[PDB]
């Protein structure tokens, strides 16, 4: 998979520019990297094509570049109609094609709002059901992305990980929500668990403890 | 004009076989490429194959460890994809994607292949809105309903709800106090975990001071097993 920023964000009218690292088997390979626009709800379009190229009818201000194994896409003067997700795409020399992760692209339209997150532990009833699951909470954050992580004690925790897609609030706001599945028993064996939530730069934590 | 439409989607067993099939207008078919691309939910974008114009030659993603042909009637202006064995991580929005394409020029002059047929270009400029697959056994069931109790870090506001885990198929329709609570609601969308059902959140905000003093009961139905549940969440 080719490595794209899980999120950008900046104000209207500011230029903005979204980074591709790729490999020689691809985008350092070759020269036929496309870029696409994914709006809520809505199917893919094309953006850039062959690094710098833009098909017929695409605003000025989408502009597409490379060196060496990454690309980039970047757009000057950001519109709100411009917000959606953005996929980077390669040949490869297997004579395939390859997608970036995506990059949520947010154009400011409300003033910046930090997430309010909460961790419960599980419950007794769910444990006496000999199951655990640790649900993680985050309402009121604005853009609407975020990056959760899970760490068992002071160890990061990847399997076992759930989390929803940030959606839109009766206040406009994002909420997004964060499963932890564990067993009874690892639940009991580690001293704490930590959930983080990355927004806009800033960090907020909150903690549960099986004591 | 140029116009894909998806279609053969809903839900599906595991380890059955399955066939979908796009559906193409306001262009030349037979002269051009097509892929499938898929994207598992809040996941993106993930390239499956691609079949030449003719048809005689087709590429497929190493990852989907050949459970997957593609195939085309160019005759039907149909491009089909097949599966089997399949798996609950085959759950995705299946996209339909022509391979943009055309003569190649030197100097003024344009060159085609034998046939006269377009050269590959490298950039799918024609999508179609995918049709969506779902993969669970899972015979309809309810949901059982645990309490997210308030933490006891807070004075402030405090956060408590519901959560309602192991349900099929959606909805689920969560309500609070009986509706009489509607301020700082939030009731979040459903996961589709490796189980096979499915599980969701509900929380609200209140402030510290009314815990103890006010009774909160979040009232979930799901109407397609007709089960009504009523939880108390209290510290
Ligand atoms: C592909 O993207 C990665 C991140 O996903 C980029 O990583 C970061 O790139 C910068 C530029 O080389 C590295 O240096 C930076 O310098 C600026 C000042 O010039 C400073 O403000 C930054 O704090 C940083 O020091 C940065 O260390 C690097 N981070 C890494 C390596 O994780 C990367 O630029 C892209 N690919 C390549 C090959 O650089």
């Amino acid at each position: 998979a080719l490595t794209q920023p899980a999120s950008v964000s900046g104000s209207p009218g500011q230029t903005i520019t979204i980074s591709c690292n790729g490999t020689s088997s691809d985008v350092g390979g070759f020269d036929s990297v496309s870029w696409y626009q994914q709006s809520p709800g809505k199917a893919p379009k094309v953006m850039v094509f062959d690094v710098s190229h833009r098909p017929s009818g695409i605003s000025n201000r989408f502009s597409g570049s490379k060196s060496g194994n990454t690309a980039s896409l970047t757009i000057s003067g950001l519109h709100i109609e411009d917000e959606g997700d953005y996929f980077c795409s390669s040949l490869t020399d297997r004579s395939h094609r390859i997608f970036g992760g995506g990059t949520k692209v947010t154009v400011l339209g409300q003033p910046k709002a930090a997430p309010s997150v909460t961790l419960f532990p599980p419950s007794s009833e769910e444990l006496q059901a000999n199951k655990a699951t640790l649900v993680c909470l985050i309402s009121d954050f604005y853009p609407g992305a975020v990056t959760v992580a899970w760490k068992a004690d002071s160890s990061p925790v990847k399997a076992g990980v759930e989390t929803t897609t940030p959606s839109k609030q009766s206040n406009n706001k994002y909420a997004a929500s964060s499963y932890l599945s564990l067993t009874p028993e690892q639940w009991k064996s580690h001293k704490s668990y930590s959930c983080q939530v990355t927004h806009e730069g800033s960090t907020v934590e909150k903690t549960v403890a099986p004591t | 004009q140029e116009q894909l439409v998806e279609s053969g989607g809903g839900v599906v067993q595991p380890g059955g076989s399955l066939r979908l099939s796009c559906l193409a207008s306001g262009f030349t078919f037979h002269k051009y490429g097509m892929h499938w691309v898929r994207q598992a939910p809040g996941k993106g974008l993930e390239w499956v194959a691609l079949i030449s114009d003719d048809g005689m030659r087709k590429y497929h993603s190493d990852s989907m460890w050949g459970r997957v042909t593609i195939s085309r009637d160019n005759s039907k202006n149909t491009l089909y994809l097949q599966f089997s064995s399949l798996k609950v991580e085959d759950t995705a929005m299946f996209f339909c994607a022509r391979e943009a394409g055309g003569p190649i020029w030197h100097d003024d002059v344009k060159y085609y292949d034998f046939n006269d047929g377009y050269y590959n270009y490298h950039y799918m400029d024609v999508w179609g809105k995918g049709t969506t697959v779902t993969v669970s056994s899972a015979s309809t069931k309810g949901p059982s309903v645990f309490p997210l109790a308030p933490s006891s870090k807070s004075g402030g506001t405090a956060a408590l709800g519901c959560l309602v885990k192991d349900y099929f198929p959606e909805p689920v329709t969560v309500s609070w106090n009986s509706g009489a609570l509607t301020s700082g609601v939030h009731t979040f969308p459903a996961v589709l975990q490796s189980s096979g059902l499915y599980s969701l959140s509900s929380v609200v905000t209140v402030p510290s001071s009314s815990l103890g003093t006010q009774t909160y009961i979040c009232n979930v139905n799901h109407k397609p097993s007709n089960t009504k549940v009523d939880k108390r969440v209290e510290p």
